[PDB]
């Protein structure tokens, strides 16, 4: 329950993720925080 | 070089160099690998089936 | 040896007064440097005696300035300007200059 | 055996025989204790720990009466305590190996006495070339 | 912060070797410091019987001891131990450890009463 002006810390991620079979990728979330993800450039 | 009149107690159970040889042994196996090809592109689905046979 | 002899052998204290101990060495204890290697004990019964002052004019760590210590020649002083019933036991004078070392006999104080 | 007669042969050779018989053969037992891409590592660390084992003892001996006279009467005394045996008997009855286990003990004490010994000697020296 | 434990017996028979062992903590042994042994006779003065050193000081003791005693040093367990061979019924003391430094022994140890009684 976030307000507006605070911003989350924390944002969820979701990606593709090679598993250990070459042939098979997974789809996998996490979480970070702000200070690691950047926005590359709707979504 | 031959001894004689001499008593020694030898104990081959705790005894040394055969860790060392152990060991010797273990670590030229790793040092015998790295120059050689890793097999990590080879973890593939693969499809079997038996011989023909 | 060293010969060590205090002066007096007994005094009981009067609270409030001073007391006083001429000690006595058989030999010189001033060293060549300019220091003399004596130092002052005091024997708690059962003990490891409390340690007054060494290297007459030094202090010891733990030690309050209340007492006081002097001296010429063979003929050094403790003094005790304000006696305590802290200050029980059986003082010594010992040498530290000379092999073999040696300590004293020393003064009996009690209250009076 | 072989060597009966002229008493010598290789190096521990005189290990087994008595201290006195062994004492004709020093100089070999001295002799083979210097010369003999992880590896090297360990090649170079026991030619540096032999080298400063030869070292230490050399300056073991350096600092008593003997550089490297092998042999070396020096002016401390002997505890008969320590030996308390019959003198002569050890030198046809005794190995070095049980010598060592007797006067286990009796080590460390011997070699600050001849460092004393030394210095003294050294300053009774100087004394003697200072007053000439 | 130097604390000085003795250990050993303080009942012993005489015509024995006696054998105390003084431990140290708060403190190095090999220090500028004699790691020394002091008795007293119960009722009686001190009595100095030796030192070690932690350096290399060859020890020295009170000649009244009559060469009966060896004080010997154990850097690799911080402790120096006094002997006294062939000991009698008026050897019974009070033994201290103590150390000799800048200062005239100031940390001794508790000092243990040995009674020689047969
Ligand atoms: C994980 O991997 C999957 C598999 O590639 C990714 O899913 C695919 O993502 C693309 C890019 O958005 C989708 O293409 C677009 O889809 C939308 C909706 O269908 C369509 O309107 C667009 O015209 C375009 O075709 C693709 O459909 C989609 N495939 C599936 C099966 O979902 C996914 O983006 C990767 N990342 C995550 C976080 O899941
Ligand atoms: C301390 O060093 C100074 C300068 O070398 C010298 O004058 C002085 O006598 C020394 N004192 C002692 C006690 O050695
Ligand atoms: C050497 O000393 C130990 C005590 O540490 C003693 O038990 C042993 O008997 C001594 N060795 C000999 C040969 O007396």
């Amino acid at each position: 329950n976030i307000t507006d002006d605070m911003r989350g810390e924390l944002k969820n991620c979701s990606f593709n993720m090679t598993t250990e079979l070459r042939d098979k990728k997974q789809k996998v979330y996490s979480l970070f925080y702000r200070l690691d993800v950047v926005q590359i450039n709707s979504n | 070089i031959h001894l004689e009149n001499v008593t020694e107690e030898f104990n081959m159970w705790k005894n040394n160099m055969v860790e060392q040889m152990h060991t010797d042994i273990i670590s030229l196996w790793d040092q015998s690998l790295k120059p050689c090809v890793k097999l990590t592109p080879l973890c593939v689905t693969l499809q079997c089936t038996n011989v023909t046979n | 040896d060293v010969v060590m002899t205090q002066s007096p052998l007994s005094l009981s204290i009067t609270p409030g007064q001073p007391a006083s101990i001429s000690c006595r060495s058989s030999q010189s204890l001033v060293h060549s440097d300019g220091k003399t290697y004596l130092s002052w004990y005091q024997q708690k019964p059962g003990q490891p005696p409390r340690l007054l002052i060494y290297q007459v004019s030094n202090w010891y760590s733990g030690v309050p300035d209340r007492f006081s210590g002097s001296g010429t020649g063979t003929n050094f002083t403790l003094k005790i300007s304000r006696v305590e019933a802290a200050d029980v036991g059986v003082y010594y004078c010992g040498q530290g200059v000379h092999l073999p070392r040696t300590f004293g006999q020393g003064t009996k104080v009690d209250i009076k | 055996a072989v060597g009966i007669g002229a008493v010598f042969l290789g190096f521990l050779g005189a290990a087994g025989s008595t201290m006195g018989a062994a004492s004709m053969t020093l100089t070999v037992q001295a002799r083979n204790l210097l010369s003999g891409t992880v590896w090297g590592i360990k090649q170079l660390q026991a030619r540096v720990l032999a080298v400063e084992r030869y070292l230490r003892d050399q300056q073991l001996l350096g600092i008593w009466g003997c550089s490297g006279k092998l042999i070396c009467c020096t002016n401390v005394p002997w505890n008969s305590s320590w030996s308390n045996r019959n003198l002569s008997e050890i030198w046809d009855n005794m190995t070095w190996l049980q010598w060592d286990k007797e006067i286990s003990n009796y080590t460390q004490i011997i070699y600050g006495l001849l460092e004393e010994s030394q210095n003294q000697q050294e300053k009774n020296e100087q004394d003697l070339l200072a007053l000439d | 912060q130097v604390q000085l434990v003795e250990s050993g017996p303080g009942l012993v028979r005489p015509s024995e070797t006696l054998s105390l062992t003084c431990a140290v903590s708060g403190a190095s042994i090999r220090t500028k410091a004699w790691w020394s042994w002091i008795r007293q006779p119960p009722g009686k003065g001190l009595e100095w019987i030796g030192y070690v050193s932690g350096g290399w000081d060859l020890p020295n003791y009170n000649p009244s001891l009559k060469n009966r005693v060896i004080i010997l040093k154990d850097t690799s367990l911080n402790q120096f131990s006094l002997r006294l061979t062939s000991v009698t019924a008026a050897d019974t003391a009070l033994y201290y450890c103590a150390r000799e430094g800048p200062e005239d022994f100031d940390v001794w140890g508790p000092g243990f009463l040995v009674t020689v009684s047969s």
